[PDB]
């Protein structure tokens, strides 16, 4: 309870209950997340301790804030910062009008940013969609749901491959070779990076050789010149359609040069030959870089 | 050397046994078994404190945050709780939890961490349960 009472509810959803929250006598408005417990234990779930875990050793300005953990035996509070919206919505609200170029280009230098902070400190996100990603009123943008985030500096752990929605999971998951790496955070803000542009997702498939065969219809069928060892991967298959690659205007016509310069190199097949988010941040792509004010 | 408080329960002989038990070591890692005595002392854990439930709950900890494949540590459950495991497990679960807030919410462990606690006596065998492939 403390200063603070349930204003309204944000959403529901697997994660649990986000409400948003505020106090009076002061002002401040904060995100409280209800963490659903586990069925057979009533204990918290991995996710839950992953998450807070990763967050409170995480402080980054583009990374959303842990403010406090409520924790009593039978609820459990995850105190967050309020952020106006997550950009899907933003993107939803925008898909007529457009986003402009300096603000997506603004909110991806951010997200390469707290991305960059993220793998420096040997932390994956491998859940990287619009909905996880926090918008304010004054051009913030912040990584958030750590849910299904992990550290990866300790050798010869065990992984899993539901990381996130198809849309936005790399080829190189969907292709079942596991040892993935930082790599596929890259390739997730590279389809968002697109999705910023047209308003509309880059690879929207239903199942994950449906999802594999729009990513091959956008970017071309993978050879062993282009990636080499994509032809023994365990999910790989020879009776693939062969599709040769697209030119990047009839994929993304509004960018610019080195705007498919650098999503060019974010979808690259190769994990070991994507970009990293410094080098992202280094690109051609972020040298008038500003900061905008959103429309919300 | 702290450690030591921390290599008397690797004496006791159901302990070895769930180590003979493990041996792709698959939840007993000597990451893990590293990460178990940071807890311990993240817990601030008396020498009173250094329980076998104790050690159980923390190695539990440790795979919930380091190993994705979830359903190995299951095996866990009965060394800790008996025959009876199947209805002892949610209380289990329960001190994991109290053990997680009682270490603020630091269950992340990095490797540099477990390196230096694996460096202060790398004769002990608990260090030499690599895991391959």
């Amino acid at each position: 309870m403390e200063n603070f009472q349930k204003v309204e509810k944000i959403g529901e959803g697997t994660y649990g209950v986000v409400y948003k929250a505020r106090n009076k006598l002061t002002g401040e408005v904060v995100a409280l997340k209800k963490i659903r417990l586990d069925t057979e234990t009533e204990g918290v779930p991995s996710t839950a301790i992953r998450e807070i875990s990763l967050l409170k050793e995480l402080n980054h300005p583009n990374i959303v804030k842990l403010l406090d953990v409520i924790h009593t035996e039978n609820k459990l509070y995850l105190v967050f910062e309020f952020l106006h919206q997550d950009l899907k919505k933003f993107m939803d609200a925008s898909a007529l009008t457009g986003i402009p170029l300096p603000l997506i280009k603004s909110y991806l230098f951010q997200l390469l940013q707290g991305l960059a902070f993220c793998h420096s400190h040997r932390v994956l996100h491998r859940d990287l969609k619009p909905q996880n990603l926090l918008i304010n009123t004054e051009g913030a943008i912040k990584l958030a749901d750590f849910g299904l985030a992990r550290a990866f500096g300790v050798p010869v752990r065990t992984y899993t491959h539901e990381v996130v929605t198809l849309w936005y999971r790399a080829p190189e998951i969907l292709l079942g070779c596991k040892y993935y790496s930082t790599a596929v955070d890259i390739w997730s803000l590279g389809c968002i990076f697109a999705e910023m542009v047209t308003r509309r997702a880059l690879f929207p498939g239903d199942s994950e050789i449906d999802q594999l065969f729009r990513i091959f219809r956008t970017l071309g069928t993978p050879d062993e010149v282009v990636w080499p060892g994509v032809t023994s991967m365990p999910d790989y298959k020879p009776s693939f359609p062969k599709w040769a690659r697209q030119d990047f205007s009839k994929v993304v016509p509004p960018l610019d040069e080195d705007g498919r310069s650098l999503l060019s190199q974010m979808l690259h097949y190769d994990p070991n030959k994507r970009i990293s988010a410094k080098a992202a941040l280094a690109h051609p792509f972020f040298q008038d870089v500003t900061k905008p004010v959103p429309h919300l | 050397q702290d450690m030591t408080a921390f290599f008397k329960l690797f004496d006791d002989d159901l302990i070895q046994d769930f180590l003979w038990m493990d041996c792709c070591c698959k939840i007993a890692d000597k990451y893990l078994l590293a990460m178990t005595f940071v807890y311990f002392k993240r817990a601030k854990f008396t020498i009173s404190e250094h329980t076998r439930i104790n050690f159980f709950i923390a190695l539990y900890l440790a795979n919930t945050v380091e190993e994705d494949e979830e359903e190995t540590k299951y095996e866990i459950f009965p060394w800790a709780l008996g025959k009876n495991w199947r209805k002892l497990f949610p209380n289990f679960l329960k001190l994991r939890d109290q053990l997680w807030d009682r270490i603020d919410y630091r269950a992340i462990v990095s490797r540099r961490c477990c390196e230096e606690v694996m460096a202060i006596a790398p004769t002990h065998y608990i260090w030499q349960r690599e895991r391959s492939v």
